[PDB]
């Protein structure tokens, strides 16, 4: 906006989280989102060193 | 044995609606607004005791 | 030859013998309790059986 | 202000935190507008943003 | 004036009257098969194991 | 339970349960199991649970479910010894202590 400020937005990434009402537990969601994290993040790197 | 319940899911405990439904009364005795307020808390009041 | 190697494992799961119905004293269960009596020990039975 | 034109963030205190989402929308519309009136409603549950 | 000079009515009547609606509600039994579930298979001698 | 009959056909014609396999398999198969189950275990006790949120029935589909995600999320595809264990005799115990079990 600025000659001296620079903004950087967050862009949706890795996401997906189950959304379950009748069950209310800011925990499930959380698990849910993590455990299709740790799939990403074991796939991307199967067998392989970067 | 068999009745028409509603479920017991992170909201308040097993609620049952076996006789008319509720919200029948609205129409067939023409209930005003400061009365029809009064017909969720019945239907919330209906636990079922063992 | 399966509930025989189960029945000399559990100490407490010897055995039951069925006897058959509305029968006694046929000729082929005085022979077949022969065979049970010289031929299967007599710590995988229970005291019934026995 | 100083690096959009518009944007949604707001900063009000809630009052009257609703629990759970599934209760604003089975709640009848008299209310609804009854719990909006009083002043700022916090409804508190996951939901999917873009 | 569709009725005629003598006139046919009626002595007694017997309706009833409600002054709340936490009155309308009523009570009945079930079984709740959930620990007395319903018996099947009557009880039987063993003779044929297989 | 046996009859006596059968009984009776297996004392008379000696017969005794026979092995083709060796010791070293029979306990490697018993480890298999025995990690799967810990494993199972260990991802299950991360997730909640509490017996005050649904019926003795749906809190049983709710764990079922939940065990059918986790096995598929983390282990490749098995048998699951224990599970099925679990599952063909569920009938044989009362819902409550089935599910405290």
């Amino acid at each position: 906006p600025e000659e001296n400020v620079y903004i950087l937005l967050p862009i949706q990434a890795y996401t997906g989280g189950v959304i379950d009402r009748r069950d209310a537990s800011f925990s499930n969601f959380a698990y849910s989102i993590a455990s299709k994290l740790m799939m990403e993040l074991s796939a991307a790197t199967h067998n392989k060193i970067f | 044995t068999d009745y028409t319940r509603i479920a017991a899911s992170a909201l308040g405990p097993e609620i049952s609606t076996e006789g008319m439904p509720l919200f029948s009364l609205i129409e067939s005795l023409e209930l005003t607004e400061a009365e029809t307020s009064r017909l969720p808390v019945i239907q919330d009041s209906m636990v079922i005791q063992k | 030859a399966i509930k025989m190697m189960q029945a000399a494992q559990l100490h407490r799961a010897s055995i039951e013998i069925a006897f058959p119905m509305n029968v006694s004293l046929s000729p082929e269960i005085i022979v077949q309790c022969f065979i049970v009596w010289m031929s299967i020990p007599e710590q995988l039975l229970s005291d019934r059986s026995n | 202000n100083r690096f959009f034109h518009l944007h949604p963030i707001v900063t009000n205190q809630p009052s009257n935190t609703i629990k759970n989402a599934q209760l604003w929308n089975e709640m009848r519309l008299e209310q609804q507008v009854e719990h909006i009136k009083a002043g700022p409603v916090r409804i508190i549950g996951p939901f999917h943003v873009t | 004036a569709v009725e005629m000079y003598v006139a046919v009515r009626i002595s007694r009547f017997q309706l009833e009257v409600l002054r709340d609606l936490h009155d309308l509600v009523r009570s009945r039994t079930y079984l709740d098969v959930s620990k007395s579930p319903l018996a099947t298979t009557p009880i039987r001698v063993v003779e044929y194991v297989r | 339970a046996v009859e006596l009959e059968q009984l009776a056909a297996y004392g008379l014609t000696g017969a005794y349960p026979r092995t083709n396999h060796s010791v070293d398999t029979i306990v490697k198969t018993v480890n298999n199991i025995s990690a799967t189950y810990s494993t199972i275990a260990q991802m299950l006790s991360t997730i909640d649970l509490d017996p005050t949120r649904y019926g003795t029935s749906e809190s049983i589909d709710k764990f079922k479910i939940a065990w059918e995600n986790v096995e598929s999320v983390l282990n490749m595809e098995g048998n699951d010894f224990v599970k099925t264990i679990m599952y063909a005799y569920e009938d044989n115990f009362p819902k409550k202590d089935f599910y405290m079990m």
